[PDB]
């Protein structure tokens, strides 16, 4: 309900391999890097949105990737089956570019996330589709 | 290959750095050693502008560059051309016979001198400075020197004169500094900060606009343009006569250097816009100042206010478009820095015996003191734009710039014209008067005046070496424009259809 | 109207095909010089006077004193190539031909001088100027 | 090759610089307005400024090399901003024009519905977003300065390092 | 301890600020920009105006450290892009030598002389001209004088300040350097008085004594740099632009 409208054009489409927690995901560049290490921060670019394509976040909107610990529980589970990988899911690597469609149970679940004065940022039971980009692992100094 | 310029501007302030290392007290070797780092520079100046400067050239010439800080662009560029090697000389000239006329000082003599020298290196940086932010530094380089000389060998009201002018000159030089930065971050790719490739740039209406008006705010708190100018009379009024040298005779000039270097040659499009409202802005200030003068009974307010009134020229020279016009602000810069100093100078000499202020109090004079009133008389003339002197034809190539002027049809031709004409009426109307109440009259004086009173040797030759150039460019101007005529013509060369 | 907006005006081209065939003006021409406007006897009068003014120029030829040569030359021939379309403007058609051949001998005279300046050469700038001193001379008796 | 006739014709002025840009070249953007009438009637109108807001001023937010220059955000200057002129969203007229390739001038939204103020220029031929953005125009000339701006730095995010603004946008009548 | 809580306290939390509005909070920086640039203008504004009106040295200082902090918070507003975090740098590296001489000429005359106030420090050029041109010195690069180090640490934080287009802020603190000079030449104005009747008894019975003592060393390592540092400001950001 809450969205802030960002303009961003859409990234190309897949065919989604489904996993057996329901977490469906491709390779729209596959990263020549080192994979997503355990217990690490890395920053990432991502673009979620809702269904029926509505953009709700994006680190593209605050201009910076964001930096996360991956691998320890940090996010929701759709994102780091995504990213850190396992349960018949490749570890993406530094530069890889995935789509990944996180469905509810993986997701917020039945409870609305973020809710405040009158509205909240993310329904219930909502599937949500994400276009993670790994930007790298994070560093003290930048180039 | 040899960096003269760069040599130039370090050897004063170098020189006046080792001024400390002297043991000795009194002032005869401070000063003998200050009076030998003035002449030694004044002949290197001499060597280059004789053996390395062409004033057929309208081009930079011994141009160096030496990049300082990359982040900026910012790079040590210094280059002369027709423009300002007038000024240089002038600068020189008017330091070392201000350094030669500042002998009596016995007090703080070498704190006094490596200013003196300090002040020299500074004009002499601002003068052959090819960098922006460069100019601006050496522009910065001399509220600190000025402030000690007028707050330690100033007159009655010394202290508030120095922090009215060292505030005055700041607020002005951050407009100076805004402009700066608006000029020199207007580059797509990076920062340039350079003269010459800044001459080429374009801009659009509003902006040029804008850039003019931050050149233009410290270029008329500097150059005295109304109402920036009343710190001018109270500081030039409390100020010592050696620094009212250079206060009166280069650090004026300054403005106007800035105004032909930046204003008129960087900006030609803002500058054809605000030139016609300029013209009226100096008439008026010509007819302004003229009629202050004779509500000061100060003298040497008089004679500030009188340099005011001589500035409304060169503000017409400048808005005038024409090479004539530019060519008789040039000799009216450099009329002005010969006059000026002088009179400041004659009008300290006749206080150190006199020892009185307001001229209703001042008559006879001339009866103990007749050399000085032969040479108050002289410079008056000179300033009276009597022919003969650089001041007549200064003002007279003026009006043959409006008169041949083509961006003017006919009726303000016509009331401007007029209007300095006034000004002519104006200027004899006090500085005669001003000799009627300082020289003439009788008055009984002490039998101790009548000896060893009047003006020595040295304040002897050092009016008759100022005057001397004024009677050779009024009888020969080309003696000074033809450093000039192409160069300000290169500069016009931007302000017709191409 | 009090003043002028834009940029001044240039050099305006002659409606009388004085100027070089290949680029439509002389190269001695100098922009912002004031002419008075005075007519074709005043233009006349003044485009003999000037000659004379140029024909007293034998002493300013000089190895030092080529750019007063140069300038004098800029400034004089400016204000005789306007008067000289001034004159040839209001003039009868028949005689028309015979003043424009004149003032373009004596513009190419001008051009050839101007281009020995430029190279400090003295006695070719003493031969061009020979040549010159004789054109200037038939443009006064021309127009006496 | 034209998808379609040009019915109206809009220009920009773009200036890349900081703080104050520097002109660097017109770019000249044919609209379709057969086609989608009322997302070209929305571009026209916000280039020439009748409604009281428009793209004067704005900047070039989101510059992806060798794929995309995406701009039109006066509001906030960052992707959040900007106002059709019929309200703050208007409706996807129809997806019969295709992104043919360099010079596609096309509408970015947020999703479905909701099309703004926010356009992107395609330099590459970008199959992918058909029957997902209105595409309304083609770039007819200056497609060196949409390189130029294209070819600009940029930060960790997207946004140019030199500030691509359009100075002066309008109509040219042909 | 006054000057160490004026030279240390300020490099501490202004490394907190930093890594607490950039890591932590970028996402709200439409937020804390506005609060840095109430926070920086009041502050030049309020501590420029109320220096000219001090009778006494260390708190005339104080004013003076909370009004150059201000100049200090433009390099956060302006952000990593347009320099800033480099102009932070190469301008505290300046205003620690500039506090900490103008703060052991203070801690010399005091112990010398046993006095706080302004108006005993007229005559101190006569008696020890040394002090005199260090406190001068230290003092005009407190303002922003040419030469001296503190008017090139503030063009570089101006020029990145015009370079992300804050126009207020770098005309407020044009405005307050122009009123940040009354003081810091009303000390060297006593300083310069030869008026003997003008002059405190507190500085006529003052001996400078013929030993070199530590604080001289300490601050010819500081007056020699804020007046030799002015060439070498091409050195110092070339390791301030290295951080990210
Ligand atoms: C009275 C006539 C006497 C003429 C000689 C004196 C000139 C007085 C000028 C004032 C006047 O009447 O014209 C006032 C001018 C006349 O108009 C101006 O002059 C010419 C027309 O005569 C040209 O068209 C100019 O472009 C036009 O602007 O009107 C204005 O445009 C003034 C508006 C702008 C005012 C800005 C002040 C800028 C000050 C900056 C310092
Ligand atoms: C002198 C001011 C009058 C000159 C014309 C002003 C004009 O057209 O607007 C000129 C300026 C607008 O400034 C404009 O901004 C544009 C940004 O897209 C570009 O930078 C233009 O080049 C710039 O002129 O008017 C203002 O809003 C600023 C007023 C002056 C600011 C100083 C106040 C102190
Ligand atoms: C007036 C003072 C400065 C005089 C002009 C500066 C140019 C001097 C020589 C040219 C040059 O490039 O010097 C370049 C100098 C050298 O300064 C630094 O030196 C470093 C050596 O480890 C590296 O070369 C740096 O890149 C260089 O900037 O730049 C300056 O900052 C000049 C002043 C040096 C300090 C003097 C005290
Ligand atoms: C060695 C060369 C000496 C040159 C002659 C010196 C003449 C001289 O001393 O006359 C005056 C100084 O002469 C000069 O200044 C000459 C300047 C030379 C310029 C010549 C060109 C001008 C034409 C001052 O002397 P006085 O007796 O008048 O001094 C007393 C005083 O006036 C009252 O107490
Ligand atoms: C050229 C500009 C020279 C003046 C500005 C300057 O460098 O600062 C001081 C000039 O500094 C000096 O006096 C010179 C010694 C220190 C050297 C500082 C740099 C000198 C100039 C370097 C090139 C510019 C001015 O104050 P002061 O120290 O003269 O004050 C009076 C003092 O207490 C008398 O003892
Ligand atoms: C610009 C310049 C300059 C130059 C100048 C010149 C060039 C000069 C010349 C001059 C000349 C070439 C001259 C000639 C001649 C002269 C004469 C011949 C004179 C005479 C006089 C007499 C004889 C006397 C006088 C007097 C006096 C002294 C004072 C008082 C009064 C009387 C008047 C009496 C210089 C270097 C300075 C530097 C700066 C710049």
């Amino acid at each position: 309900l809450r969205v802030e409208y960002y303009a961003t054009t859409a990234e190309p489409s897949c065919e989604l391999n489904l996993v057996r927690s329901g977490l469906g995901y491709c390779d729209l560049v596959v990263g020549s890097g080192v994979p997503a290490p355990y217990n690490t921060l890395i920053n990432v670019h991502y673009t979620a949105r809702f269904s029926d394509e509505t953009v709700f976040d994006s680190s593209y909107k605050r201009g910076r990737p964001l930096t996360m610990r991956i691998g320890v529980g940090k996010v929701i589970k759709g994102l780091d089956q995504g990213i850190f990988g396992g349960d018949g899911v490749p570890p993406m690597q530094v530069g890889g570019k995935r789509k990944l469609r996180i469905p509810p149970h993986l997701g917020y679940g039945p409870e609305p996330a973020g809710c405040f004065s009158g509205d909240c940022n993310v329904p219930a039971n909502a599937t949500l589709l994400y276009d993670v980009t790994f930007m790298g692992v994070y560093s003290g100094n930048r180039a | 290959s040899f960096p003269w310029l760069t040599t130039i501007v370090v050897l004063p302030i170098f020189a006046g750095s080792l001024i400390f290392l002297f043991p000795h007290r009194g002032n005869k070797v401070i000063r003998w050693y200050t009076i030998c780092i003035s002449m030694i520079e004044l002949l290197l100046m001499t060597y280059v502008f004789f053996y390395h400067f062409q004033p057929d050239d309208p081009l930079i010439q011994l141009v160096e560059d030496y990049k300082w800080i990359n982040f900026f662009d910012f790079h040590w560029r210094l280059g002369i051309d027709g423009l300002s090697i007038g000024p240089i000389l002038l600068t020189g000239f008017i330091t070392t016979l201000a350094t030669l006329a500042a002998w009596p000082v016995t007090r703080n003599s070498q704190l006094f001198h490596f200013l003196m020298l300090a002040m020299y290196s500074a004009q002499i940086g601002l003068f052959s400075s090819r960098d922006l932010l460069l100019f601006f530094i050496m522009w910065e380089l001399e509220l600190i020197p000025v402030y000690l000389l007028l707050s330690m060998w100033g007159g009655k009201k010394r202290l508030y004169s120095a922090t009215k002018f060292i505030l005055y000159t700041a607020g002005g030089s951050i407009f100076l500094l805004m402009g700066v930065l608006g000029v020199g971050l207007y580059g797509s790719n990076e920062p340039t900060l350079n003269l010459e490739t800044l001459v080429n740039q374009s801009y659009p209406v509003a902006l040029e606009i804008i850039f003019y008006i931050g050149f233009f705010i410290a270029f008329a708190v500097k150059l005295p343009i109304i109402p920036l100018h009343t710190w001018l009379p109270d500081t030039h009024g409390e100020a010592h006569y050696s620094t009212c040298m250079l206060l009166a005779g280069i650090l004026l000039k300054m403005g106007a250097y800035g105004l032909v270097r930046i204003n008129m040659e960087l900006l030609p499009h803002a500058h054809s816009i605000f030139s016609p409202w300029l013209m009226i802005i100096g008439t008026m200030q010509i007819i302004y100042a003229a009629s202050t003068s004779p509500g000061q009974r100060n003298l040497k307010k008089r004679i500030a206010y009188s340099s005011v009134s001589h500035m409304g020229f060169i503000i017409i020279g400048i808005s005038s478009i024409t090479d004539t016009g530019l060519n008789g602000a040039i000799l009216q810069i450099i009329s002005h820095g010969f006059i000026g100093a002088a009179l400041f100078f004659l009008a300290g000499t006749s206080y150190d015996r006199i020892r009185l202020v307001y001229l209703d109090e001042m008559g006879g004079i001339a009866i103990p003191m007749p050399k000085i009133f032969t040479l108050f008389s002289s410079f008056s003339m000179a300033s009276l734009a009597l022919p003969g002197m650089s001041g007549f034809i200064a003002e007279l190539i003026v009006f043959f710039g409006l008169i041949t002027s083509q961006k003017y049809l006919l009726i303000p031709k016509l009331l401007i014209t007029f209007g300095m004409a006034i000004g002519m009426i104006l200027t004899p109307i006090y500085l005669l008067s001003m000799s009627r109440q300082m020289f003439y009259g009788y008055k009984l004086f002490n039998i101790s005046n009548s000896s060893f009173f009047d003006s020595g040797p040295r304040e002897l030759f050092v009016s008759t070496s100022i005057f001397l150039p004024v009677i050779g460019i009024g009888v020969y101007p080309d003696l000074v424009l033809s450093l000039s005529v192409e160069k300000v013509e290169a500069i016009l060369s931007n302000y017709f259809y191409r | 109207q009090l003043w002028l907006d834009g940029p001044l005006p240039g050099l305006r081209p002659a409606e009388n095909k004085i100027g070089n065939e290949e680029t439509g003006t002389r190269t001695f021409l100098k922009k912002g010089i004031y002419m008075a406007n005075i007519g074709t006897k005043g233009s006349a009068l003044r485009l003999r006077k000037y000659a004379f003014d140029l024909l007293a120029m034998e002493d300013l030829i000089g190895q030092d004193t080529l750019n007063y040569v140069r300038r004098y030359l800029r400034f004089k021939g400016t204000f005789m190539y306007y008067d000289f379309d001034k004159v040839i403007s209001a003039a009868p058609v028949a005689d028309k031909p015979p003043l424009t051949n004149l003032a373009n001998r004596l513009f190419d005279n001008f051009e050839k001088l101007q281009e020995a300046v430029k190279l400090k050469d003295v006695p070719l700038t003493r031969s061009c100027y020979d040549d010159t001193a004789v054109t200037l001379q038939e443009v006064m008796n021309r127009m006496a | 090759p034209l998808q379609s006739k040009v019915t109206n014709k809009v220009y920009f002025d773009i200036s890349i610089g900081n703080p104050v840009g520097k002109l660097v070249g017109r770019v000249v953007i044919g609209l379709f307005g057969d086609d989608v009438p009322q997302t070209a009637e929305n571009f026209r109108a916000l280039c020439t400024g009748e409604k009281g807001f428009g793209y004067k001023g704005s900047a070039f937010h989101r510059v992806i090399k060798d794929f995309m220059i995406q701009g039109g955000d006066f509001d906030k200057g960052n992707g959040t901003g900007g106002k059709s002129i019929y309200g703050r969203t208007f409706k996807d007229e129809n997806f019969n024009l295709t992104h043919t390739g360099p010079g596609t001038v096309s509408m970015a939204n947020a999703g479905p519905n909701t099309n703004g103020s926010q356009f992107f220029i395609c330099t590459v031929k970008t199959p992918w977003l058909d029957n997902r953005h209105v595409v309304f125009g083609q770039v007819l000339e200056g497609m060196d300065i949409v390189k130029l701006i294209e070819s600009s730095e940029t930060d960790r995010g997207d946004r140019p390092k030199k500030r691509v603004v359009i100075s002066e946008c309008g109509e040219l009548p042909a | 301890v006054v000057a160490f809580l004026s030279v240390t306290s300020k490099v501490a939390a202004s490394a907190s600020a930093t890594r607490i509005f950039d890591i932590p909070f970028y996402f709200s920086s439409n937020e804390w920009h506005l609060l840095l640039e109430i926070l920086a203008i009041l502050s030049m504004i309020l501590g420029n105006l109320i220096a000219i009106t001090q009778t006494s040295m260390k708190r005339m200082l104080a004013y003076s450290s909370i009004g150059q902090i201000g100049y200090v918070i433009i390099g956060i507003i302006v952000g990593d892009s347009n320099d800033g975090y480099a102009s932070m740098i190469t301008y505290m590296l300046f205003y620690i030598s500039m506090n900490l001489g103008t703060f052991a000429c203070i801690v010399l005359f005091g112990l010398r002389t046993g006095t706080d106030n302004i108006r005993d420090y007229a005559g101190l050029y006569t008696k020890d001209p040394f002090l005199a041109l260090s406190l001068a010195l230290c003092l005009l690069s407190l303002g922003g004088l040419p030469p001296l180090a503190g008017f090139f640490g503030k063009i570089y934080l101006f020029w990145c300040g015009w370079q992300a287009g804050l126009y207020f802020l770098v005309l407020i603190g044009l405005l307050t350097s122009v009123l940040s000079i009354y003081y810091y030449l009303k000390i060297i104005k006593l300083l310069m008085t030869g008026r003997n009747q003008e002059i405190t008894p507190h500085v006529r019975n003052y001996r400078r004594s013929p030993l070199r003592s530590k604080n001289s060393i300490e601050f010819s390592m500081i007056v020699c740099v804020i007046a030799s540092t002015i060439p070498g400001i091409s050195m110092n950001p070339i390791i301030t632009i290295a951080q990210d």
